[PDB]
């Protein structure tokens, strides 16, 4: 099988920075090969094929070169809307697979996190089961640590998280971190704390609350 | 896969000339493009 | 010129569905037609492709035994046909050709039932507060605050499939803390699968 190889995996950058990704095949595919954006939550759009053939309405700031196994995308002018996820597609034979794409996010200044803790709802323990929610709002960059603390306990396997796109606004991310507990778990402990590490912290941040 | 035009004779209109370099283009968009 | 999607949605495992993809504005022999799919937060997936001219296909080996492309010409339509479906290939599945690329249809394999969310409070110079919308199957669901007036300060986030096989996720938002006793904050919750739309004030 060919793969493609695509770098950087993410790139942070702003508008009407020149940027370079790059697409790498394991095999020659001669020039049989498309560049897609997309965005979240919508289809991919293609962009280039043949290697360096624009789309039709493609923006001219879009260019492809390559040829063989070496490849590349480049936009001369980043515009707001180009911040997306971008990737490579090989058709030389089958299968017809694609780089592992490229995030391209917007820079900005480093920004810690506000920490909110959450107990379980009155609701939801009637129901014989307990949610506690940790929020790390508007931080960046997206790489950010939470760990759970029960008594003072370190908590494993009994928490997920997910992690919300760079906000449109103010180019931060959001990220949610859920504790699972039985009804019958959760009232056995008296302190549930939710401890923050990120870059633009000088030290871990908790927040707890005591049951009742 | 498509079908090739065939390029007018000696005695060809600018008409037949020009509507053949359409056909062309049409038919070699559709060459490259196919595999996609 | 549109490609339309067709026939997505719940299977259980061992199931078959049969996704079509009808094309028009261009005669139907110009271009092959391909099959692509992204599984929740993951990348693009070549399945297979057709030539209409002459019906050759080529398929991705990984889905030779159970996937089965085709089309008809005399109705401008891609087909797939998916047996012996597997939780592993839930997935947003997305016809293209050339240029054209389909709206997607999610495809949900699993043995969950469909089942409605739970609306939970997140209870409160900034305070945050939102929802927890927890236990509804399959995706997707939507949430807005304010019967959809409250956008500044809200973050949704993506769902997590639990253990269980259930989806759960929460919406917050932060607000002016001394707004807290005088504002009414509203999370408005629909899930079409279920025919379910939870609407919850989240008090102090």
């Amino acid at each position: 099988d060919i793969q493609m190889t695509q770098s950087p995996s993410s790139l942070s950058a702003s508008v009407g920075d020149r940027v370079t990704i790059t697409c790498r095949a394991s095999g020659n595919i001669h020039n049989y090969l498309a560049w897609y954006q997309q965005k979240p939550g919508k289809a991919p759009k293609f962009l280039i094929y043949n290697a360096e053939t624009l789309s039709d309405g493609v923006p001219s700031r879009f260019r492809g070169s390559g040829s063989g196994t070496d490849f590349a995308l480049s936009i001369s002018s980043l515009q707001p809307e180009d911040f997306a996820t971008y990737y490579c597609q090989h058709f030389m034979y089958p299968p017809f697979t694609f780089g592992q794409g490229t995030k391209l996010e917007i820079k900005r200044t480093v920004a810690a996190p506000s920490v909110f803790i959450f107990p379980p709802s009155d609701e939801q323990l009637k129901s014989g089961t307990a949610s506690v929610v940790c929020l790390l709002n508007n931080f960046y960059p997206r790489e950010a640590k939470v760990q759970w603390k029960v008594d003072n306990a370190l908590q494993s396997g009994n928490s997920q998280e997910s992690v919300t796109e760079q906000d449109s606004k103010d180019s931060t991310y959001s990220l949610s971190s859920t504790l699972t507990l039985s009804k019958a778990d959760y009232e056995k402990h008296k302190v549930y704390a939710c401890e923050v590490t990120h870059q633009g912290l000088s030290s871990p941040v908790t927040k707890s609350f005591n049951r009742g | 896969y498509p079908i090739k035009p065939e390029a007018p004779g000696e005695d060809a209109s600018p008409e037949e000339l020009n509507r053949y370099y359409a056909s062309l283009r049409h038919y070699l968009n559709l060459v490259t493009r196919q595999r996609y | 010129v549109q490609l339309l999607e067709s026939g997505g949605g719940l299977v259980q495992p061992g199931g078959s569905l049969r996704l079509s993809c009808a094309a028009s504005g261009y005669t139907f022999t110009n271009y092959w037609m391909h099959w692509v799919r992204q599984a929740p937060g993951k990348g693009l997936e070549w399945v297979s492709n057709i030539d209409p001219s002459n019906g050759g296909t080529n398929y991705n080996e990984k889905f030779k035994s159970r996937f089965t492309i085709s089309r008809d010409n005399s109705k401008n339509t891609l087909y797939l046909q998916m047996n012996s479906l597997r939780a592993e290939d839930t997935a947003v599945y997305y016809c293209a050709s050339f240029a054209y690329w389909g709206q997607g249809t999610l495809v949900t394999v699993s043995s969950a039932s469909t089942k409605g969310p739970s609306v939970f409070p997140l209870a409160p110079g900034t305070a945050a507060l939102g929802c927890l919308v927890k236990d509804y199957f399959p995706e997707p669901v939507t949430v807005s605050w304010n019967s959809g007036a409250l956008t500044s300060g809200v973050h949704t986030f993506p769902a997590v499939l639990q253990s269980s096989g259930l989806y759960s996720l929460s919406s917050v938002v932060t607000v002016p803390s001394s707004s807290l006793g005088t504002q009414t904050y509203i999370c408005n919750v629909n899930h079409k699968p279920s025919n379910t739309k939870v609407d919850k004030k989240v008090e102090p």
